[PDB]
């Protein structure tokens, strides 16, 4: 009955302030050069994106290239608007599960409609995958089929799920310290925690990675 | 009379993330033997450390999403 | 009003860190942003913090409004 | 642990050495500071305020980024080196246009 | 929290897709600059054959 | 009115197929709904 | 008490995710070690292992919709 | 309180998907480091995850149709 | 009924902290199999375990602070 850990009951509160100019704030802190030498602050932002369009681009390889100077602004957008949350006491827009159902569903859709508008036919025949046994059609196209309406749920909910869990654990492990009026040695193994803990977060990067690359696997494999 | 049904489907809740506590084991465990045969780590072996690490830890935090919506 | 908000984030960008007026940005004004902090932040050379790091402690500190209210926990005094 | 245990102990007395060196550095200057008491009454009146709360989370996400200025000094000399090949990537083609011609003429 | 309603957010998301799309439209790209290092070759060594043939 | 022409190009090459917020536009209005559903039988 | 056995009811089928959520961890930290042997990747070796997490992810959300069945 | 247990009844039965799922994890990762040291897959090295795949989702719905025979 | 519930909503989240035991098995036990073919010791290969056994108990110490979050 050495160290006896505390805690405090207080609401965590996700509120809703006005977020139409949290939303645009991320896009002010890029600026865009009209010359040819840049001043060492935007060229280390243009190579930046110099390395992530080589990854990208290479495994598409068709007239499908089209489509990917897009998605190197969907990863700049969510890049920024999840590292500038890690701040005091910054507001997040990717917190609520609201947009990331606008940010799945008009992409995922824009998918199975570029193959049903050239293909007609055999983009939807990825269902057929071999030749063919007779045991196992049922079985087969019952189960493909709901792994397909998944992903649009299985795109989104993987998001919002984890970028605010990373958030409570900043508040709890945190608040445990101000509530540690008991013995004070412990008190700084609870902040040691802490400044580890944000290191882990700062796979908000990380986890951009996984919303890019599975939407060019939900690209490429229908086109 | 919920008030303890409050808990313990929260307190079942959690232990579904006892797999993704082992997934991760598997994929830090397996990179090293990855790894030693072929010292190339700054190729395309470890960025499969890290989208194998989010891809489960993507199902791994969303099981105490369902946690807190039975406490809250 | 809009072109006064407008020439305040022009006039402070070329002023804070980068642009005969790119290389002017190429000294850089970052010395005249380093005495803030304490001397630490030394890096700024060519990837920029002072630059940056002015604007995100400005969000800080406007979130900062917004949240007074709600987490008040002051007494009939003042703290340590 | 027996090795760990000797390392810690020079890397204690190293850093006691240190904090000496800046204690003198600290005396030295005395006299001739003007800036910091202008500004430390404000820091020491809003804290009399309200500015305590559940964010001593707020130093070690500041702490944090104080350890990526020492690589943001190394971050300069890929920043210098970056476009050095794009700049010289510009200087072969107005090198090889004008001498591929003359010579032709 | 579990936050409700919805009628936020989503309608200016859509308008931050007009700024992104115009920063990132306008960016120097090494292997676009190195795709045009041949254009000014070949042009010129055909007109070296053009004078081949103007004499010959 | 210059947020227009510099990608106009691109906006009727890929909103062919991109811009079917028609989808998302019918979710949230059905969203919407159910909400003030549920908050008039409280 | 149709509720308080519902607040149960989902709490213990919460973990079906968890033979998801270590299973997507050993098929990612299967191709850290088919891709350090012969590094031959873009071929069948990584769409064997997204078709590997397809037909194993298809069954971590399954369970939870069953726990959202048994709830609403 | 008959409906009670028709409730509580399914929500720690559906966990038996959860063994399909950790065992499904290895045998399509299994395919990944035996198909780089012998390029034959149109053979049976397929077929034999096919069997391995289907014979092992076959104990994963079978755990599923308890749930909604219980509760029926 | 209020220490009755509130004891078996964190004994059933302590299960979920040794479900990341089995995770560092595999992170320190697989250094075994990648040392022997290759011993380049302090190098990487050693504190790539670091990175596998601090972030597995990462997931380890996850829940304990969810199960005194319950405790209260």
């Amino acid at each position: 009955n050495e160290n006896l850990f505390a805690s405090f009951i207080a609401p965590t509160m996700m509120g809703l302030p006005i977020v139409t100019l949290i939303i645009m704030f991320p896009s002010l802190l890029f600026p865009t050069p009209k010359r040819l030498i840049n001043n060492r602050t935007i060229s280390i932002q243009q190579w930046l994106i110099q390395l992530t369009s080589k990854q990208m681009m290479a495994i598409h390889n068709q007239k499908g290239q089209t489509w990917s100077l897009m998605l190197m602004s969907l990863i700049m957008f969510i890049g920024s608007t999840n590292i500038l949350g890690l701040l005091p006491h910054s507001f997040t827009p990717t917190t609520q599960l609201s947009m990331n159902l606008g940010m799945a569903i008009p992409l995922w859709s824009a998918t199975v409609f570029t193959g049903f508008r050239y293909k007609t036919k055999t983009s939807l025949a990825h269902f057929l995958p071999q030749g063919t046994p007779a045991l196992l059609i049922p079985m087969l196209v019952i189960i493909e089929t709901i792994s397909l309406f998944i992903q649009p749920v299985a795109l989104a909910v993987r998001l919002t799920a984890n970028i605010t869990a990373g958030h409570l654990l900043i508040h709890l492990i945190g608040g445990a310290t101000l509530a540690l009026l008991n013995i004070n040695t412990m008190t700084a193994f609870i902040t040691f925690t802490i400044l580890i803990l944000l290191t882990i977060l700062e796979f908000a990067v990380a986890l951009i990675q996984a919303y890019v690359f599975t939407l060019l696997v939900s690209l490429y494999l229908h086109d | 009379i919920d008030t303890a049904a409050k808990f313990i489907g929260a307190g079942a809740a959690t232990v579904g993330v006892a797999g993704s506590g082992a997934g991760i084991g598997t994929v830090f465990g397996s990179m090293i033997i990855g790894y030693a045969r072929n010292p190339s780590l700054k190729q395309q072996l470890f960025s499969y450390a890290i989208l194998g690490f989010a891809l489960s830890e993507a199902m791994g935090l969303f099981c105490l999403m369902v946690a807190f919506l039975i406490l809250f | 009003a809009s072109v006064v908000p407008l020439k305040d984030r022009r006039l402070l960008e070329v002023k804070l860190g980068e642009l005969d007026f790119t290389p002017s940005g190429i000294a850089g004004a970052f010395q005249r942003g380093y005495y803030r902090y304490y001397n630490k932040y030394v890096n700024v050379k060519k990837g920029s913090v002072a630059g940056l790091s002015m604007v995100l402690a400005a969000y800080v500190v406007f979130n900062y409004c917004r949240s007074y209210k709600e987490l008040k926990h002051e007494r009939l005094r003042k703290y340590h | 642990p027996p090795l760990p245990e000797h390392g810690g102990k020079v890397r204690l007395g190293l850093i006691p050495e240190e904090f000496f060196q800046f204690l003198y550095p600290k005396t030295g200057v005395t006299g001739p500071y003007v800036l910091g008491t202008g500004l430390i009454l404000y820091l020491l009146s809003k804290e009399i305020y309200v500015i305590t709360a559940e964010t001593f989370s707020a130093i070690s996400t500041i702490g944090v980024l104080v350890y990526i200025v020492k690589k943001y000094g190394a971050s300069i000399g890929a920043f210098a080196d970056k476009l050095n090949e794009q700049k010289i990537a510009q200087l072969e083609e107005v090198k090889q246009a004008s001498i591929k011609q003359i010579q032709d003429a | 929290d579990t936050s409700t309603w919805f009628i936020t957010i989503t309608s200016m998301i859509m308008t931050l897709f007009i700024l992104f799309q115009l920063k990132i439209s306008n960016y120097s790209y090494p292997a676009s600059p190195e795709s045009i290092e041949l254009k000014t070759q070949k042009h010129s060594t055909p007109w070296e054959m053009k004078w081949t043939k103007i004499y010959l | 009115q210059f947020q227009f022409t510099g990608i106009k190009k691109y906006f009727n090459s890929y909103t062919l197929t991109g811009r079917m917020n028609c989808v998302l536009a019918t979710y949230g209005g059905i969203a919407l709904l159910v909400l003030y559903f549920k908050l008039r039988s409280k």
